[PDB]
């Protein structure tokens, strides 16, 4: 009712725990499962979505509440993925060759990013604080950066010659660029092919969990070298058959949702903070 | 002492009851979250136990004041005494042992539970103010041990969580630049009223008048009346220590002291 | 904040005013000017963005804060409009033949909307409240409505024969449909060409102002025939040249921003909040 | 008071000694494992300290009552007082700070050591019963702060570790469904006797009778006798408080009070 | 002496510490090393077992107390492993292609399992709780599952037509199947070359340690996605020579045994609980 | 200092914190960035050192403080590594085939070592304590070990015939050998090609931090199988381009140095303290 | 003391409160179900809201009896004490607020302040008999 104002909360102990809200949340919320195409290919069944819906219905989720979104591969899914369900679980296959891309995708969907536009042709850009990054996405992103000095002159680069710039991305479908803070950079980006944005990491995104299928712990959703946090929303499972993967996901949906929270930003309270 | 105070009050002179560990604070184990969100993983606030003559308070920040102006987080705790205390000896200790261990706390509305994993930093810029009618009677800055509050009805504990400007690698590992925040910085304060003087009657650690009245009412199954709470519960009585309650309590306490001389 | 949203806020009527925050607002915000393609064509200059940015800097906006986004026409801009930065000023050229389209775009971008998917191929739909509408947009929207009765039988339209349905839109790039409440409707939509969502008007949108270039007061941002509010964010100016329009926008930027409020910006630039 | 009680006792009248923090509990830091295994990684039980006027008890479950019948683990602590206490003022607090930090604890036989990593949850359905002759004299459910036990010789503290039905992601991360259990759910209780009345003589925090008797016995190297423990040690004396010991102790305490009038 | 009952044990928090029992434990206990055949091949020494026994003797193990058991590979060893020594150490070579196989092997030997028979022909089977799994071993296990509904009819499968059954294992030497709990399933298993057992995970197997020789941390002994515990009995070493590996095992045998405890199920106290 | 090393230092727990010393530390220290040759090859720029120095200056390091040392690969850099300045940051490219070599280099440069000469041609040698190892490095190390008994007779290896010794290394540029303690060993080493020293691990090395570029957590800087500690000086990042890696190192240099400590630099740049 | 002594529903004009220390005014804004065209024009079904509905109450204590001294519109005790303190530049003491401000004094009307205020008011009444 009082939106836009942070009012302190003064709760107490001994108020007694309320009953489990898990059943009510399953009844009133929706669940989106994001899996790769090869998962459906290996399953090779035209009713597997219906069977999984029924199995979820055994776990409390009403029929028609669990959605099954498919993506070709990680690169295609990293093209501004839109996760709209109340709870999102992304089954992401591990590839030793795509460690950074996996990390970038997880960082983009496991966190909240307030993004404002970037017009590299018109302005020079700098990253003010450690939470400021440049997120570029599209068919192919090739970003080249020329650091400038206080005399607005390129450092190891000529502002007028983009061939002397420094390449930080090539043919990427999603890339997060961290440059030295407090330095103006001229940017050469394939604006026709992909879009770049100045993005501040506000904090965790709680309704999105990532299950790394196979592999080891290789995700790094923080640009800090000194930190590689493995949050409770980053599961890892060893796999041979996708049917086993989906049976594990449905059987432990209680645990998976417990590891997640309703998106703090997408609810009535955040009205006049950023949304709703 | 009790009959002497009775006679002095009937004459309307100052009456003074001396209490060892006066039972002035009603029991309350509460917390305030100044910054919070549904995941309860980035919280800033205070948790306190005000019980008897004792006050443990702790201000916690999950971010360890990484983004706080000047890397300092200010916490305040105001405790309003129901009666004015005078000639009070207070022990003030930097840390609050009660809020310095891992703890699963209930949500303010009880819907969920959050996690607390304190790492204790010494409180910074500690100021204990003892106020009377909103005016600062006593002020103690960075002072710990025994202090004297000569006349006060309110206590204001203001303390700061200051991010260590210089950290060893083990310390720096506990406080990252952003979430997740596994270790939560906590500063504390403990304030114990060893002795005081009050014009009104209070329960205390040394006397048995409240115990005697409660025992007499429980033994003979006295029905709950229109003045005192059921069972003479001291927390309820002191929370709403009304003038009528004070008069009845003084009467029964004087009678109990008279009875103790013989029984 | 959220837990204390349902808590009172008390204020004394003698608390001294704070200093002007306009300078700080400009130094920490971003401004987007949405103009039609004809504007840039008539200006016929390639560096005009730099000139406008410098003029804004004279007006207090740091270099990099102001952004310029182009749209071909009202129709194209209405296909999922994106509002990118803290303050969005939309220059809408007036056309007497597109009054309803201007009204629909202004309604969409001047109000908060909460939208859900409509599977018109499977279910009948209702508009429960006066705040409930059906917003459809895409390359071409053609919506045909058949009101039903308690027995599902269409009224003045056979359920099977779509040709007997009632036309409410034709080749629209955006349309906000309002049917009688409490009556189930069967919908035929060109889903392959455009998407329709069941939307609820939450309230006004403070970060978006619409300046109508030329014309008269014709916008009707509320479906109610009895009300045609002219809010502070719906400006109107007269024009012979576009340079004069842009100079007017720059010179009175303080007044324009005063008509708008902070905190209304959402993380995503979408024109509505989507729940699936 | 002591000579009054002596004369009343000689006539067989109701005697009364008033004690501030009566030293009624013999020292004991012990634990009971209701569920245990050689590696001590899935433990359910209770650990307590009974010292002087204080009882700190803590029930720990390593599985956090995941497989409990209703996600409730019941803990009970019974303390039998060697003498009847009356008119007792008692502070009861939820947590037991002494069993709320990591510990390495000897096994019951001392053969090995196990690890304790408490995470403190709020005690649930706290029922403190003060019993006389096995009958319930006083009951306090979910009451904290100051309570009155009018006449009792046994204390029964029943509490429960209740698994939180709803957990934030961090809390849910602390408590898995199966082993290993890295964080062990602990509920606590603290029970301090501020003041009481006993028909028998006891050492307390205010009187100096025990100190005087012990000092006189040590100053003159009195050989151990057939009645008192061989140091005038209070834990041994109060553990085995026989009628003969009580008679001798009343005699020596009365004589010590007489001596303290002059020395 | 009192075997069928669980009696509480009371202990004082200040009694004493008994002397170290490591020497006596080594004197009166047996040690088993499990290693792949390629280790013996690379060592290429006929008397190497004698040398290792002598080195263990230098560490206090009486001659003949240490045994060395060869296995061909992870998959073959996974067929009904029998660890009978007092203290068992399994050197498991890391294969990035066999992550789930190693996980299943470790879950089988690092945990205590109580298994009942399964007659897939006669009966339909559920999994009651999170600790219930279906462990199948043999020369080649191929498990296909048909989840039924409350009416016993298959979901996405026909009970009569096994071709529609959802395959969860194919030619496995060992596989632990986890399906949705509370759902009856018809199972098709190659009973000729594979036996399937309905197993319950009681708890850790204290006297079995697995030293992973090679890559990163990949074992997941827990079927729950949200947790991947690394217990003290799951060691990991980097290697280039097997003689180095065995010298490390011998030199740090004190620490390895310290990480292990006597099998709680293998001593007289376990009598009439399940075994001895 | 030495005379008062064994004297107490008493501090009060209320002594005011001193100001930040980071600026003074940078203004008076020197930073070394060790990178592989492939990094400079992929950057393909000759002035990049100047650009990095200027970026560090923006981060507070005076010009001339930062030094860039190149190494060909892990194997070559392991031949008597030299740590030159106050703060050493080693960028180590990860390779799944050289896990043990990376572990050995990290163990060598992240810990203090006290080494003595080993005349393997004349005397047999023992490893007295768990902190004792045999570190050998040079062009090519091949170490063959023959354990002996009380009578000097080899166990499973004839003393005269080196062909029957036990191989622990082959053509290594660096290897840390750990044999069973308390057993005399005869050593055959390619002394003409590489030198072996009897070394003792004194403790950690605070002035050296290793950033692993790509891969997973595979370093094991302790020979104990039960422990694989991940200290604060062992960072790991994901990479697609080296310019991003260097920008990350520059941007978070404050964090990297925070993980490191002063006074850990010896007078000499060697990787160990040699006593002859 | 939390107990309802007097209650008045839909009453206006003079009312009597015989003994009380708390006033609880509860009222309601009811949207008029039947509105003439102008009234309906004032109140739309959605924003913007240009006319804001307001319901007010006024409570005026004309006379009362208190066991303690208070300032009132008829007597001059507070005025006399304040005037005497101001005329002779009396420094602020430990009991009363600076300048004898009535709002601060009645906000924190403590027993000590009550005793001192009754003393000075009685003295002022004595003085007003002659001056
Ligand atoms: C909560 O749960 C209890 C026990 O599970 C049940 O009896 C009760 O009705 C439920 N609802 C409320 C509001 O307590
Ligand atoms: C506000 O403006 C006044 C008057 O210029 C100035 O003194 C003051 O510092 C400004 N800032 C604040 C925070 O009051
Ligand atoms: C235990 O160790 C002590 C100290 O070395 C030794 O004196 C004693 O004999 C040992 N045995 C027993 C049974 O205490
Ligand atoms: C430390 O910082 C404070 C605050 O800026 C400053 O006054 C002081 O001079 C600085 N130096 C020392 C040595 O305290
Ligand atoms: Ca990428
Ligand atoms: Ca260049
Ligand atoms: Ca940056
Ligand atoms: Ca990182
Ligand atoms: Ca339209
Ligand atoms: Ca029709
Ligand atoms: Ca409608
Ligand atoms: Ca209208
Ligand atoms: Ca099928
Ligand atoms: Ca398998
Ligand atoms: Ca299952
Ligand atoms: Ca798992
Ligand atoms: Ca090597
Ligand atoms: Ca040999
Ligand atoms: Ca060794
Ligand atoms: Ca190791
Ligand atoms: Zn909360
Ligand atoms: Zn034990
Ligand atoms: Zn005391």
């Amino acid at each position: 009712q009082n939106y836009g104002i942070n009012l302190p909360i003064t709760g107490s102990m001994d108020t007694a725990y309320a009953n489990s809200t898990q059943e009510e949340t399953f009844l009133t919320s929706t669940l989106c499962l994001y899996y790769p195409t090869e998962a459906a290919t290996e399953i090779n069944d035209n009713s597997w979505k219906d069977t999984l819906s029924q199995l979820f219905l055994t776990k409390g989720w009403p029929t028609g509440s669990v959605y099954f979104k498919e993506y070709t591969d990680i690169a295609s899914f990293s093209v501004d993925p839109q996760l709209y369900c109340d709870y999102n679980v992304v089954l992401m296959k591990y590839d030793a060759t795509l460690q950074l891309d996996m990390s970038e995708l997880a960082d983009l969907i496991l966190n909240e990013w307030l993004c404002n536009p970037m017009d590299i042709t018109l302005y020079y850009y700098q990253q003010t604080d450690e939470a400021n990054k440049w997120i570029s996405m599209g068919s192919s992103c090739t970003i080249k950066v020329c650091p400038l000095n206080t005399q607005t002159l390129g450092i190891g680069c000529l502002t007028t010659d983009t061939a002397t710039f420094e390449e930080v991305a090539t043919a990427e479908k999603l890339v997060i660029t961290d440059v030295v803070d407090g330095v103006n950079h001229k940017l050469d980006v394939t604006t026709a092919t992909c879009t770049i944005r100045n993005c501040k990491k506000l904090g965790p995104r709680e309704n999105v969990a990532v299950i790394q299928v196979g592999g080891s712990d290789v995700l790094d959703i923080t640009a800090d070298p000194t930190t590689a946090p493995q949050t409770e929303r980053m599961m890892r499972i060893n796999w041979k058959k996708w049917w086993q993967v989906f049976y594990t996901v449905v059987d432990y949906v209680n645990q998976i949702i417990q590891a997640m929270s309703k998106r703090s930003r997408s609810l009535n309270s955040a009205a006049f903070y950023y949304r709703i | 002492e009790y009959i002497e105070n009775w006679n002095l009050q009937n004459r309307r002179q100052r009456t003074g009851f001396t209490f060892h560990k006066p039972n002035i604070f009603p029991y309350s184990a509460s917390f305030t979250l100044n910054r919070s969100q549904p995941a309860h993983d980035n919280l800033m606030g205070t948790m306190w136990l005000n019980a008897g003559s004792e006050i443990q308070v702790a201000g916690f920040d999950y971010s360890c004041a990484i983004n706080a102006p000047a890397n300092i987080q200010q916490f305040e705790h105001i405790v309003q005494l129901r009666r004015v205390l005078t000639t009070a000896t207070i022990t003030l200790l930097p840390d609050a042992e009660r809020f310095s261990f891992p703890r699963v706390i209930n949500s303010a509305d009880g819907a969920t539970t959050w996690y607390f994993n304190p790492v204790i930093l010494r409180p910074n810029n500690v100021e204990v103010e003892f106020l009377l009618n909103g005016q600062i009677i006593n002020t103690y800055q960075a002072r710990f041990g025994t202090i004297i509050a000569r006349n006060f009805d309110t206590i204001r504990l203001s303390f700061q969580l200051m991010r260590p400007p210089n950290m060893t690698p083990a310390v720096a590992a506990l406080f990252p630049n952003a979430q997740p925040f596994e270790h939560h910085a906590t500063v504390g304060l403990t304030l114990r009223i060893e002795s005081a003087v009050c014009e009104s009657v209070l329960a205390d650690a040394s006397k048995t008048m409240l115990a005697n009245v409660t025992s007499v009412r429980q033994e003979y199954a006295i029905p709950v009346g229109p003045v005192f709470p059921p069972g003479m519960n001291w927390t309820d009585l002191i929370t709403n220590y009304s003038p009528s309650r004070e008069d009845n309590l003084q009467r029964v306490f004087t009678v109990a002291s008279i009875r103790s001389m013989l029984v």
